[PDB]
């Protein structure tokens, strides 16, 4: 329904056939569908309408909480502490965020190898590379960080992984 | 190893010097007065014990004499000490204002430019 958004969560226009019935038999599946239907899905439905007019009556909403943009553990100096405290909490918070980024995309690709039936291989390679891009950046931010973790071994890594790449590119360029 | 026996100025029985009249004097109600007062409660019930008396019921008088001295010392022990550490702050911040050349102020640096190292957890 239109409860989550569809371009975070999408899927394709839902292609279905049209019944083309080739036998003069009758077929058991639509009459017991029409018997389900009529003795589970509109009990069920006038209760959830009942339930629905109930909640109608008595609307009250919650608010997704925001955060400000606080400064991060680069621009703190050595030993003060509050700054430290923010920035730490702040990339807390990243960190969370970026594992819900994960998950989305897991939930995409797993979806699409169900959806897609006995054409998974070829059907679902642009989110099989999108959880690559993905899991490589994640990776590179935080593995091997360890419990203990911190915004500051993080820049650590990061820090070492900066200047490896800046010398490799320098012993590139007189190449 | 005796490190304020020398300092000077310091009368030699005082047990409260007269410039220790500028600080503020500890709350009566002070937790470390109330335990005191514990202390002394629990000196009355071990009295009593002893002499095979009724633990909480017997000398009241007693008890209370116990908790009144307890707490009266205590008071006096928690002038004095609160005075000697501020002797100890104030000693230590006179000093470190009249060496500055001990103790310098050296420019920080954030951590962008620091260049810590990195312990791979694997
Ligand atoms: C950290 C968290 C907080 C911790 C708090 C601090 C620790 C506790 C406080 C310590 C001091 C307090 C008590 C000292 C005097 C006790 C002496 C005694 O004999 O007690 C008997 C006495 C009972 O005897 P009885 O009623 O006359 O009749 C009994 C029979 O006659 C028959 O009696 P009997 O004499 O013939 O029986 C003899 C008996 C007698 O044996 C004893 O009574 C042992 C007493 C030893 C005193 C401990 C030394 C000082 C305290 C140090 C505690 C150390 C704590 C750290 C870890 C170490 C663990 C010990 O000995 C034996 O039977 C042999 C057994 C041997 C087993 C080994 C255990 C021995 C050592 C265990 C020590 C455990 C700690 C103390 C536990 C509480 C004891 C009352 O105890 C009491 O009834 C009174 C206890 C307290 C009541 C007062 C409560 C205050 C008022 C109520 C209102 C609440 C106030 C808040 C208001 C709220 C708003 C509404
Ligand atoms: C197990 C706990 C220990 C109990 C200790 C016995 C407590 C009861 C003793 C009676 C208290 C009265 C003693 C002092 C009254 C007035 C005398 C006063 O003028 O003395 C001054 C000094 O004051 C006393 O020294 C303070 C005594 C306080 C002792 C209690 C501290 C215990 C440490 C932590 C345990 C908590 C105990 C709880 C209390 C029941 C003199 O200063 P000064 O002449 O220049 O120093 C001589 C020593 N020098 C030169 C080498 C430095």
């Amino acid at each position: 329904p239109d409860s989550w958004d569809k371009d975070v969560y999408p899927e394709p226009p839902r292609r279905t056939p049209a019944p083309a019935p080739q036998t003069s038999l009758p077929n058991p599946v639509t009459y017991l569908t029409k018997i389900f239907d009529l003795l589970v899905d509109r009990p069920v439905t006038l209760a959830r309408e009942f339930i629905e007019q109930q909640h109608a009556k008595n609307r009250y909403y919650y608010y997704h909480r925001e955060f400000r943009r606080v400064p991060d553990i680069t621009e703190c100096e050595e030993k003060d502490i509050l700054c430290m405290f923010e920035a730490e909490m702040q990339w807390r918070r990243d960190y969370k965020v970026d594992q819900e980024i994960v998950n989305i995309i897991q939930e995409r690709l797993k979806a699409c190898q169900q959806r897609e039936g006995e054409s998974y291989r070829q059907n679902c390679a642009k989110e099989l590379e999108q959880f690559t891009q993905v899991s490589k950046a994640f990776q590179d931010r935080y593995s091997d960080l360890g419990a203990h973790y911190s915004a500051r071994k993080c820049l650590a890594k990061q820090k070492q992984r900066m200047l490896a790449e800046r010398k490799a590119a320098k012993e590139a360029a007189a190449a | 190893m005796t490190m304020m026996s020398g300092r000077p100025g310091r009368v030699p029985l005082q047990f409260l010097p007269n410039e220790a009249r500028s600080l503020p004097p500890p709350k009566l109600t002070d937790p470390r007065l109330v335990y005191m007062g514990f202390l002394g409660y629990c000196s009355g019930l071990i009295d009593n014990a002893i002499r095979r008396r009724p633990v909480v019921s017997a000398g009241l008088h007693r008890q209370l004499l116990y908790v009144t001295s307890f707490v009266f010392f205590g008071y006096y022990l928690l002038k004095r000490q609160d005075y000697m550490y501020a002797l100890r702050d104030h000693d230590m911040f006179a000093y470190v204002k009249s060496h500055p050349e001990d103790f310098p102020e050296k420019d920080k640096k954030t951590y962008g430019e620091i260049l810590e190292e990195f312990h791979p957890v694997r």
